[PDB]
Parts: structure tokens; sequence; C-alpha cells
């Protein structure tokens, strides 16, 4: 009878909206519950409205509160009993709070929070999720409402954040440890070989993606990256590789990080679009449905957009290396797609064997390290995600909350930690490098 | 961190309000005291008049939280952390701008609500909801201590005093010989330092029980700020729902003072008690351990260099999680040429500031922490680098200069919980008589 520990309410609201009580009850812009899930969950009343317009009465109230105390403005986590809040400030006065009802485990009525995903993460799970969204609808959100006017961002803001919350499984899954830093992940390989006069594996091809850049026309940049394994040759044909799960790390890292006029800042979110595509399959916001006529191809110029200030985007699909062509606003004429789809298809056809085993290449029992660094907001990985119900499921949750929990406490300075069990995780930071030398047995 | 040494102090209440809040604004710690109904009780670094006005969005968070069937439990901004804590019809809340977690705050609020509770038992302590006749110096002053870093509350244990076993069992049983029919269980202190403990056959001295004398005593009022011998009423969690329960406290003198504890459940029994401690004085100087507990008392906090030969470790920590108790080494070992006060205050806050930022990362939400390692090194100052071990059976804590390293510490932290291993029997009581 255990029930599990799923979202409470989210809300969006902007304090600076309605400075009037008759403008105060529409603060909120975006609202969720357990109820409003339910409609979209198999897709993957006036006494109701006080109680949430008074529930965020209070949050402008601790903010303002908190604010005279530290100088630090945000209220970042109020904690209960029954739901484990958290308080983001997104963007210059937007805020997001969320509600996590905790595991309920009636002991005839009892709580818990063993696997419930901690607030160090939501935060950068919300702000994923945010500058998601912020990939999708203009550049900033608060430019944003300027634009739209306030009608019309609540239904393209439901429109994502309902498809978000429908399926943002607020628990210890996939890898947290990665999760924390925004990052940019990057395969076994990572970062191809650079430069022209060494062969080594994987060098050389750059320079054709890096030439690739110039002679199509309108080719701002374009990222790769292997979620997928070789074509596989089983019984079943397709092997259905968009669909549902998760990402797996040391493999699904993104290769190629790009060649320019990308902001490090933005370049991080084409990734995370990019890694939504291989998680939800055919399901992401813009509903990406694959060509019929081109089997290894997705989307196509022919409404969809990516704002990193205005790329319409293309997807070439390979079973791995998801190709994420970013073409300018005008210079790629509509007219003349099938033309490029099928240079496109040739242009990158010899790229998917030499690029393959090029990707393969790698470079006290058992030792995992994680490298990431600021200013490029790379992230090379190598801690192992939570498999679903190498370790065995109940022993990550406790290794995957000791790795952030310390991460919390820091932000030389070297610190170390270990268990029962046996791990030695060590943080240590130095072009500022954070090593985690998460050690085991 | 930086404004500690002009933190202690007091409002001044001589300026105008306007600046005297921003003086409470950004002191470092706050302890607060409000009833159900929101109205504040106390304030320890503020006036009631003060308090009332700002905290009333206290009140009205937690009134929305009630209301909803949510008992609220605590906040978090950036530096500075709210703790509340639900205790009958007083709400107990705690403004922390140091790097201590909820878990130290709720230990640290627990010990203010013990000490209202000690004083107005429990079946009126719910109907009596100033209230806080006498004990406001005696709650004022114990928030000076968890400020000053409190090694004993935060770590939930007592010190001792370094007496052979053949030395302390004496003191025993001269401690029992001369007993009466009215000591539900008595107690012989010297600067803070639990000496020894009698207890009946079937009574049992509770380990929280004990923190409750010495709190308010020992840490707190000095005893009341002296004044010769009294007899006050007192109530034990473990004799709860039952009268006031009567204790006896003197100076032992004919710190260097040390102070006798004997505690009665009859109202009739100070004559007895006070017969027993002129009667237990003769003994003791006849003996003569009385003087001996002065030179061990004066001399107390051994120098970590004696204790262990050639060791750069700064200072030192230890616990048993069975018998609880707590050992410590030198303290005046930061600098010896430093001889002003808000040097060696400073340097206490941040030995402890040292340990804050430890015990909490030991004690978390099922993380099961075993051996912490740090590094706090200054950009210009020092390579100051703490350090940390732990285990089921017992606790350890260290120091170390620049000099570190896994080796840095695992070459003396093994030992050192052997030379507590050593010393044990003479620096932890395993029970009374």
């Amino acid at each position: 009878g255990i029930i599990p520990a799923q979202l409470g309410f989210l809300a969006i609201y902007n304090p600076a909206l309605g400075t009037t009580d008759e403008t105060l009850e529409d603060q909120i812009v975006y609202y969720a519950t357990a109820s409003t899930l339910s409609q979209a969950r198999r897709r993957h009343s006036k006494e109701e409205r006080h109680e949430r317009l008074r529930q965020i009465g209070l949050a402008q109230g601790m903010v303002e509160f908190a604010k005279s105390f530290s100088d630090g403005e945000p209220v970042d986590t109020i904690d209960t009993e029954k739901a484990r809040v958290i308080l983001v400030e997104v963007e210059e006065g937007w805020w997001i709070l969320a509600s996590i009802d905790l595991t309920r485990l009636p002991p005839a009525y009892e709580y818990s929070s063993r696997e419930v995903k901690p607030p160090s993460l939501l935060r950068a799970d919300l702000l994923r999720a945010y500058d998601l969204f912020l990939l999708h609808h203009g550049s900033s959100l608060s430019s944003l409402l300027a634009s739209q006017g306030r009608a019309q961002l609540v239904a393209s803001l439901t429109r994502f954040w309902d498809h978000f919350l429908a399926t943002w499984n607020v628990l210890l899954h996939g890898n947290p440890a990665c999760d924390v830093f925004g990052g940019i992940k990057l395969a076994a390989s990572g970062e191809l070989g650079i430069g022209v006069g060494e062969e080594e594996r994987g060098s050389g091809e750059r320079e054709v993606l890096e030439g690739l850049v110039e002679r199509v026309e309108g080719l701002v940049d374009v990222v790769v990256g292997r979620y997928g394994g070789p074509p596989s040759e089983k019984g079943p044909e397709e092997e259905q590789w968009l669909g549902l799960g998760g990402e797996v790390g040391e493999e699904d890292g993104a290769v190629f990080l790009g060649v320019g006029a990308l902001d490090r800042k933005s370049l991080r979110g084409v990734v995370q679009w990019m890694e939504e595509v291989y998680v939800w399959g055919e399901n992401a916001f813009g509903k990406p449905r694959r060509d019929l006529s081109t089997g290894h191809f997705l989307l196509g110029l022919s409404p969809k957009a990516i704002f990193v200030e205005r790329l319409r985007p293309v997807i070439y699909v390979s079973q791995p290396f998801i190709y994420i062509l970013l073409f300018s606003e005008i210079t790629p004429s509509p007219s003349t797609w099938p033309t490029l789809a099928e240079s496109l298809h040739a242009q990158l056809s010899p790229l998917q064997k030499p690029l393959l085993h090029s990707t393969s290449y790698r470079p006290q029992h058992q030792i995992f390290d994680l490298v990431y660094d600021t200013e490029t907001l790379t992230l090379q990985s190598t801690i192992p995600n939570i498999p679903d119900p190498i370790w065995t499921r109940v022993e990550a949750l406790q290794t995957h909350a000791q790795i952030l929990a310390i991460l919390s406490s820091g932000r030389e300075g070297e610190r170390t930690c270990k268990t029962a069990r046996g791990w030695w995780i060590v943080w240590t930071r130095v072009c500022s490098v954070l090593g985690h030398l998460r050690s085991v047995s | 961190m930086e404004g500690f040494e002009r933190e202690l102090d007091n409002i001044p209440d001589t300026l105008p309000d306007d600046e005297r809040l921003a003086l409470w604004k950004g002191k470092l710690k706050h302890y607060l005291i409000l009833s159900s109904a929101g109205k504040p009780i106390w304030s320890r670094h503020g006036d009631l008049s003060l308090v009332n006005s700002t905290m009333g969005v206290v009140q009205t968070i937690i009134s929305f939280y009630e209301g909803a069937r949510n008992p609220l439990l605590g906040f978090t901004a950036g530096k500075v952390r709210f703790v509340i804590l639900i205790k009958g019809p007083l709400y107990f809340v705690a403004i922390s701008r140091l790097r201590e977690s909820d878990a130290q705050l709720r230990a640290q609020l627990e010990a203010l609500y013990m000490q209202i509770l000690s004083t107005l038992t429990l079946p009126i302590l719910t109907n009596i909801f100033g209230p806080l006749q006498g004990t406001e110096s005696l709650l004022a002053s114990l928030a000076d201590s968890f400020t000053k870093g409190s090694p004993s509350t935060l770590l939930s244990a007592l010190e001792c005093l370094r007496l052979r076993k053949s030395q302390r069992q004496a003191i025993t049983n001269i401690f029992l010989k001369s007993r009466c029919e009215e000591l539900l269980y008595g107690l012989l202190v010297a600067g803070g330092k639990l000496v020894s403990v009698i207890r009946p056959r079937k009574h049992s001295l509770h380990p929280s029980d004990l923190q409750l004398i010495f709190n308010m005593l020992f840490e707190s009022g000095g005893i009341k700020g002296n004044g010769g011998e009294n007899w006050i009423p007192l109530c034990l969690p473990a004799f709860n729902n039952t009268g006031y329960l009567y204790m006896y406290v003197s100076f032992l003198d004919d710190d260097d003072l040390t102070a006798l504890i004997l505690i009665s459940p009859s109202r009739e029994a100070f004559y007895a008690l006070q017969s027993m401690r002129t009667r237990l004085v003769s003994q003791l100087l006849s003996t003569g351990y009385l003087s001996l507990i002065r030179s061990t008392a004066l001399s107390g906090r051994p120098s970590i260099t004696s204790i262990l030969p050639k060791t750069p470790l700064l200072h030192f920590l230890y616990k048993s999680r069975p018998n609880v108790q707590w050992c410590m080494s030198s303290l005046s070992s930061l600098t010896p040429p430093g001889a002003t006060a808000t040097e060696t205050l400073l340097a206490r806050r941040k030995l402890m500031s040292v340990y804050e930022e430890l015990h909490a990362a030991l004690h978390a939400r099922h993380a099961h922490l075993r051996v912490v390692y740090s590094t706090a090194d200054e950009k210009e100052g020092e390579g100051l680098a703490c350090l940390g071990w732990s285990t089921p059976a017992f606790e350890v804590y260290c120091v170390a200069p620049g000099c570190v390293g896994r080796a840095g510490m695992a070459r003396e932290v093994n030992r050192v919980v052997q030379w507590a291993r050593r010393e044990e029997e003479r620096l932890f009581i395993l029970g009374g008589g």
C-alpha cells in the first residue's frame, strides 16, 4: 500500500504581474495538480481556485521576509513533512514553485524521503526545462511576454509544461550526478581529435564536418551524438530505437560540440533538446514525425524554430549519431528542400561507418571520474546511471544521493567521503577543473 | 565570520529604532519563542518590541500551513537558515547565518525547550498557554554558549575531568557511604565537568536528564550568579507529569569553583541535604581530594603536544556512543602570545566553526558517511585544513595544519582513538554506584 512520491502542485507566477487585488488573481501563469496530470498521463471548483492563489501569497511573503536578513533573495527550499517545496528564480522576477509530495508510507501512517529527488538538482532540472522551453519560444521569457502578450503565453506555456510534468519522475532516476551540473554530455571518445597532421582516431572527420558548414548553404553549426548503438541486424528489424527509456552515461555523450556562431550558454540547450528526441522518440515539443521518403531523416524544412538569436532545425537520423543541422533563418530556400535532402543524405553517407569506430575510441578496484569545465561547460562523465527496476538498483540510490549532497556543501578545496559498504568520493578543484575521483571497494 | 567579535554584544537600546532593527537584522544567530497564537514570548538578541513587528510573518506563514494540516518544518535562503520546532503550544524558531544544518538547530532548540519544561511541568506547561519569570536570564545566557560554539550541546554529551580510576572510585564511595533516603540521584561537578554519579537500584539516570542540570547551572546560569547555597525546584523528562523535583546546589569551596548537586523528591529534605554537604566537606578535606580537584580542574584541557609527542594536530575531540560522554584537548594552543580576549574568542568560534560542517556531513538523511576530509585553505593566511572520522561505537574529530593529506591524519587518528581507549577509564564514567 505504499503511495509513490508523486508530484503535488507546480506553479509559475510573476509577482510583478498584478499590483492590485483584481489583477492579483492573474499572477499565476501555469498551474498543475495530480488531477491535471491524469489527463496527460494516459497519453504517455471555485473553492479549489481559492487555495491556489492563497498558497503563492506566502511565497511572495517568504521571499520578502528572508531577502532582508542575508541579502540572499530567494527562499530556495521550503521544508515540510508532507510536501517538499522548492522555489527557483528563473529570470529576473519569474518564479517557479514546486511541491514534491513525499513518499506516503501508511507504521499505519509514516513519511520518508529515502528515494525522493533531492532539491539540489530540481533547481538544475527546472532550469533545464525552462532553458529547454526557451529554446522553443523566444530568446528570453521576459521578452516573450512583451511579444505574444499575456494571453498567448499561457496557452504556449501550458502546452509545453503539461507535457514535461506529465513524465517528470520526481525520483532518483537517470544520472543525478550529471544532472546537478548543466554540462554537455561527452561520449567515451568525447570531443573528436583536434587538428590536422595526425591520424589517431576520429581526427580528420572534423575537417569534413568543419568543411560541411562551408559547402552547404546557410549552415551555422551542427552537433552529433551516439545515443544508440550500431545498426542491429538481429531478428526484429527496427529495434524501435526512439522510444521509452533513459539516456545512458558514458555512452550517450554528444560529440562534435560545435564550430562557432553558438554561445556556450545556448549550446547547452540544443544538446538538451537533441537529448529529448532520443529519450522521447517521436513525442517532443514540435512533434517530430519521421519522413517516409527518406527513412534516415527527421523533421525537415517545408513552422518549427530554435531561438539562439533564430535557426530553423532539421534532424538527420542514423541509428547512432543524431545530427542536429542548424540552418539559418532565410538563406536555405524551402522550395528547393528535396534537392538538399538527397545531397545531405549523400554528403553524410560516408560519415557513418568511419565515424562509428572513431567514436568507439576510449582514453583502486574500480574508479569512476567526472570532469566539468566552467568556461566551456563540457561534462566528461563516467559515473553510471541508476539501472531501471553496473550496480544493483538499491545501492545507487545512496551513492548518487551522497555524491550531490557534498556538492551543495562546497558551493585546494579537496573533499572526501566514505560509506560502510565501501566508497571513496573525492571532489577536487584546481582553468578550474572539478574532478570527482569517485572510487569503490 | 567577520563581525563575530562585536556580534555577542547586546542591543544598545540608546539609538533610533530604524538602525536598531538593522543591528538586529544582520546578527549571526537568532533564537525566538512564540506562542501558538503567534504572540512572540522570548527573543534573545532582540526586545519583544522589535520581534513582534517582523515575526508576524512567521505566524502568518505557519497559520496557513497549520490550516493545511502541514506543521511547517523549516526554510533556507542562501547563507541564512530558518528552523521551526513544534513542542506543545509553544513554537520554537531559530535563525542561523552560520554553516549550521537543521539537525544542529533542532538539538539546540530542543535544549531550550527542555529548560522551559524543567521549570514548569508538562501538565501545567500546556494549560498555562511573563510565563517565564525566572528563566529569562537562564535562556539568554544559554543562547550565548550556542553562539560561542557549545561543543557539548552540539555533540549532545558531557565533559569529564582527568582523574584516575582508583581516585574517581574513592570519590564515588565516599559520596555513597554518606547517603540519606532522599537521594533520587546526585552529582559532583567541577568547572562544568562531571566528577561522580550516585544512583539508586531501580531509578535510572537517563543521560538526557543530565543535560538539564548542566545547561542551567554550569553553562548558562553560572549557578544562578553564585549567591551561596540554593534550593530550587526542578522537573525531569524521565520523572515527567509529577510535582517539581527538588535539587540542591552549593559551592564546594572553603574554573576553580567546584559545585555539588543533590536531588530529593520531597520539600522538607533541605536540612538533611544541607547536613549532607556539611559532613561531605569534612571528609573530602580530611582525605585531601578537594584540594586535588581544584588543581586538576584549573589545569584542564591537556596540551596536545604532551598528549602526543611531535604531533602537528591543532586540536582534538572525541565521543563515545555508548556511555555517552565527551573528551577534548587543549584550546589555548592556538597562539601562546595572544592574550587579548578578542582573538581567543574568534579562535574558539572558528574552531567549532571548523567542526560545524563536519558534524552536519556525518549526520545526514540516511547518507551513512563514515570518514569525511576537507580543506579550508585560505587564499593568503594559512593552509588550515580540517579532518574527520567516525564509527557506530565512537566519534572522532581532528584539525591539522597546512601539512595535509590522508596520511596527514591517518598517521595519527588511528592512535588518538587508542589514546582515548587507553585513557577511557580516567576520562569516561561507565556508571554510578
